[PDB]
């Protein structure tokens, strides 16, 4: 007889305690790292801070949660279903491997898997590419050329639209929007509208690494709850 | 035919409220924090349909109220509290949808399920405060010879106020939530726009009519439903013979229309539909 | 090299069995479920006495 | 190197001459179940996020769960009370399990490692008693043989029996291809089956450490396996909407289970008591009751608003339970 209120004094206190992590569970953000290889995700990851590795840290009083996957090492990928639900992937791609061995096909045909996956379809994607300064080094320099390995290069011709930051070469801005647009283009190709690509040109000695992260999440937040209220 | 358009008009109310509030008890995927606003809205809207429409239905086609003066007096603040929550409560939903675009990161925990019902009951509270309390204690009444007889006649049911009540009771009503509503929608609006410049901008030639298609009936049906009869009862007590009898309940009546409207502005998500389609069929 | 010695290893280790014909043991497994049938509260149901669930 | 197709090829003659009739050729006259209405009686909440596995206790009224939020919940099915919550270290959690005797509780996930908890022990709150290292990959499944050796298995393509007194791997396991997705123990626990991702079933040797038969009819990657009650075949599904059922005295396939208008994948599979009905998940939201010797379906089990992930059935056979990614457990019957 008293069995059965014995037990329900357990279950009240196991609940209390359920009420405090869900307060903490729904007040965090999870953001997963993804990497080609040798493009920098180390350093990436040193600058935010100043089997499976997690990240603290907090800007503006929010609380996010960076997973970087190393243990798993393999070109097959039945973990990713795991990520259903983050908040954002962070790709980083170095771009000034188009000539060594291709390496830039081999992350942009990653970036394409990913993007058509059956179970991130609703998962948008922060993108950093890597080591600007060796590819401005390598495209000012005329040891090696771009349309050499990427025919489609020849007929490309910078846009319009495009602001290239002050002292830079012309030639320097159109392999960058070219490696860019490389991307954009997969990335639009098959958005039905419901996750996006948010592209930045990234290096060694930038400190606004971390700033860049809150602002695209915040823009996917605002973004989704819009398309969600059917004003978008 | 009089008859049959307004045994229409509460079956349509009736019919639709019911059917939205068993959907979202029925099922568990509709058992959100917003939800919870607009279930308080549909038992407004429902006790609206079931009470009030048909009584005045019958007193407007007999001609003749045949109750007491204490059925009339119920009747009349029944009315007023089913208007009063149910204008608050879209102002409740307006202020929920700028909290949750305007501020996205603190949104989970500015509301919570606690929070939602101390809302709910305040705002009930607020609405019933202005309707039975001033009534019941006959601090409404008018003063001249025409409401004097007719609330001595024991047949009469019809609405007498003076100046005091019929400008505060509407300024609570409507003209409170009229300027946040406003507000709430005019900064969604520019929220909307801004977005949609961003994205423009970031990849537009790879590739604001959306949200105007939205707000615009929004706004639209619940100001057209409200507000004549909101200036009509200000301006029928500030000078006399001015406004016909006939055209109180004229527009009063096309207020009470806008009850049978809500489920359709507010529950045409796929989940509804979803829902609908289970229950139905 | 080692791999090629391994995996034909392997394959003459699973060649080299005693088999049965198929008929003999779908006939087993038929046997086996007409026996037990009596005992399976899913396949007959229980009465809501003996139901702990209800 | 070519051996091996002529080597192939015995097999596959000898196979073929086994066969002489079909499943479906003798038990035609058999009476059908008929239909099969189950109706959900009790329903368990409090996971805060999507759920992986689940297990049942050898009592008939004891389960663990685990969730991505990070715990791991045993609840108590007649009466529906919370009886303890494990926080993990790590959130990512893949499988659970729970051990014969009732004192212990297994778990793992992408950490790559094995954790064992002390339950009935002198511990008012429950603590880490083991952690097995020496994966280089996710955990999938992991099975208690008794109460002081384990058997798991990881998408490093291998599977390892473990010590838990002392903590390092008796006997490994290797021939497979692809990651090994699912582990089942024979009721004598003398041999287990195991299911990977290069759409081929092994059958392993527990005290010997070596492979045995292999069987090979599936078109894409096998998720789930299960053991008939008898010992004598066993049954897999995989995400190309087919379930098959293999014997191991005939060493070939017997029948599949498969319909037009289902296109899905298959997470979980799990038979009966007497064995005549086989329980599979998919991931269009619902379960589905087969007839094992005749490939018919009986019944439906809908109610599930996500992913269909986990899939039991009691040891005396009297109620069913799934778990989903909708964050909640139903129990049928
Ligand atoms: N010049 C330059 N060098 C960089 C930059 N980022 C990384 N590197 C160098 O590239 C080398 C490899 O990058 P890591 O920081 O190790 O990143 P990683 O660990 O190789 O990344 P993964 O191989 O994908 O794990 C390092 O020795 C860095 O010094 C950059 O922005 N500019
Ligand atoms: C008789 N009908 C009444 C008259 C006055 C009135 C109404 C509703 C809300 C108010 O705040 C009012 O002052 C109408 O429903």
């Amino acid at each position: 007889r008293n069995e059965e209120k014995a037990q329900r004094e357990a279950n009240k206190k196991i609940e209390k305690q359920l009420q405090k992590d869900k307060q903490v569970y729904r007040a965090t953000h999870r953001l997963l790292l993804l990497g080609a290889g040798e493009s920098g995700k180390s350093t990436i990851v040193k600058q935010m801070r100043i089997g499976i590795f997690e990240t603290k840290f907090q800007v503006d009083k929010v609380n996010f949660h960076m997973f970087d996957v190393g243990g798993q090492r393999d070109e097959r990928r039945k973990w990713i279903q795991c990520f259903n639900d983050v908040t954002a992937i962070i790709f980083v791609v170095a771009s000034s491997s188009y000539n060594m061995v291709n390496r830039l096909q081999e992350a942009l045909n990653l970036f394409k898997s990913i993007w058509n996956n059956r179970w991130l379809r609703t998962i948008s994607v922060i993108l950093f590419l890597n080591k600007q300064d060796l590819l401005a080094e390598k495209v000012l320099a005329g040891k090696s050329k771009i349309e050499d390995y990427f025919p489609e290069f020849a007929r490309y011709t910078t846009p319009e639209d495009a602001t290239p930051e002050p002292g830079e070469d012309p030639r320097v801005t159109r392999a960058k929007y070219f490696i860019r647009d490389e991307f954009l283009r997969i990335s639009t190709a098959s958005g039905d509208g419901r996750h996006y690509c948010y592209p930045h040109f990234t290096c060694a000695v930038d400190t606004e690494n971390i700033r860049r992260v809150f602002n695209d999440c915040r823009d996917i937040i605002q973004r989704m709850h819009l398309r969600q209220y059917e004003l978008l | 035919g009089m008859g049959i358009v307004m045994s229409l008009i509460v079956l349509a109310i009736v019919f639709g409220n019911v059917l939205v509030i068993t959907a979202i008890a029925k099922f568990e995927r509709l058992q959100t924090v917003t939800n919870y606003f607009i279930t308080s809205l549909a038992c407004a809207d429902l006790v609206m349909g079931l009470a009030v429409v048909p009584f005045g239905a019958a007193h407007i086609l007999t001609k003749t109220w045949t109750f007491g003066n204490f059925w009339c007096e119920f009747w009349t603040s029944i009315d007023v509290l089913c208007v009063t929550a149910s204008i608050e409560t879209l102002c409740v939903i307006a202020v929920d949808r700028y909290f949750a675009i305007t501020s996205p990161f603190k949104y989970q925990s500015l509301l919570t399920k606690n929070k939602a019902r101390v809302i709910i009951l305040m705002v009930w509270i607020v609405s019933g405060l202005t309707s039975f309390l001033p009534i019941q204690m006959h601090w409404y009444r008018a003063t001249h010879q025409e409401a004097i007889n007719c609330y001595a006649e024991e047949t009469c049911c019809d609405f007498f106020t003076n100046q005091a009540y019929a400008i505060a009771s509407s300024i609570v009503s409507f003209y409170v939530p009229l300027v946040i509503m406003v507000f709430v929608y005019s900064r969604v609006f520019q929220e909307a726009k801004r977005q949609l410049q961003k994205i423009d901008k970031s990849e537009g030639r790879f590739h604001e009519h959306k949200a105007l298609k939205t707000l615009g009936i929004i706004m639209g049906t619940f100001t057209l439903c409200w507000l004549p009869f909101f200036i009509v009862n200000i301006v029928h007590v500030i000078q006399d013979n001015l406004i016909r009898k006939e055209v109180y309940i004229l527009l009063n009546w096309i207020g009470y229309v806008n009850s049978g409207f809500n489920p359709l502005i507010y529950c045409r998500s796929p989940d509804f539909r979803i829902a609908f389609q289970e229950l139905l069929c | 090299i080692a791999q090629a010695r391994k995996l034909v290893e392997q394959l003459k280790m699973e060649a080299n069995i005693d088999r049965i014909k198929v008929s003999k043991a779908a006939a087993d497994l038929m046997a086996y479920c007409e026996a037990h049938a009596k005992e399976d509260p899913l396949l007959t149901p229980v009465p809501a006495s003996e139901n702990p669930f209800r | 190197r070519q051996e091996a197709e002529q080597l192939k090829n015995q097999i596959r003659d000898a196979r073929k001459a086994c066969a002489d009739a079909t499943l479906s050729q003798i038990t035609n006259n058999i009476d059908p179940v008929g239909r099969i209405q189950m109706r959900t009686r009790r329903t368990l909440r409090g996971h805060l996020a999507k759920i992986y596995a689940m297990h049942w206790g050898t009592d008939s009224r004891l389960l663990v769960s685990a969730s991505q939020d990070g715990k791991l919940i045993i609840w108590d099915s007649y009466t529906t009370n919370k009886v303890h919550a494990i926080p993990l270290r790590s959130s990512w959690v893949m499988t659970c399990a729970y051990a014969p005797s009732g004192n212990y509780v297994a778990c793992g996930g992408l950490d790559n490692i094995c954790s064992i908890y002390n339950l009935k022990t002198r511990e008012g709150n429950v603590r880490v008693s083991r952690e097995l290292a020496g994966h280089t990959g996710y955990l999938s499944c992991c099975r208690f043989l008794d109460d002081n050796q384990i058997v798991t298995s990881s998408g490093d393509t291998t599977c390892a029996l473990w010590d838990i007194e002392t903590g390092q791997q008796t006997t490994t396991f290797t021939g497979h291809t692809g990651d090994v997705m699912s582990l089942s123990l024979a009721p004598d626990t003398r041999l287990f089956v195991s299911g990977a991702c290069d759409a081929s079933a092994k059958l392993w040797d527990v005290r010997e450490g070596m492979c045995r038969q292999t069987f090979t009819g599936h078109e894409s990657d096998i998720n789930a396996i299960c053991f008939f009650p008898n010992g004598n075949a066993f049954a897999t599904g995989s995400d190309d909407a087919t379930c098959r059922l293999f014997d191991l005295r005939a060493d070939q396939e017997l029948m599949t289970y498969s319909h037009d208008n289902i296109i899905c994948g298959i997470t979980s599979v799990s038979f009966s008591k007497s064995g005549r009905l086989l329980l599979a998940g998919y991931d269009d939201f619902n379960c589905n009751v087969w007839d094992a010797l005749k490939a018919d379906r009986a019944g439906v089990l809908a109610g599930h608003d996500n992913r269909v992930s986990c899939l039991g059935v009691t040891d005396d056979g009297m109620a069913v339970a799934t778990g989903s990614w909708d964050s909640f457990l139903k129990i049928w019957n």
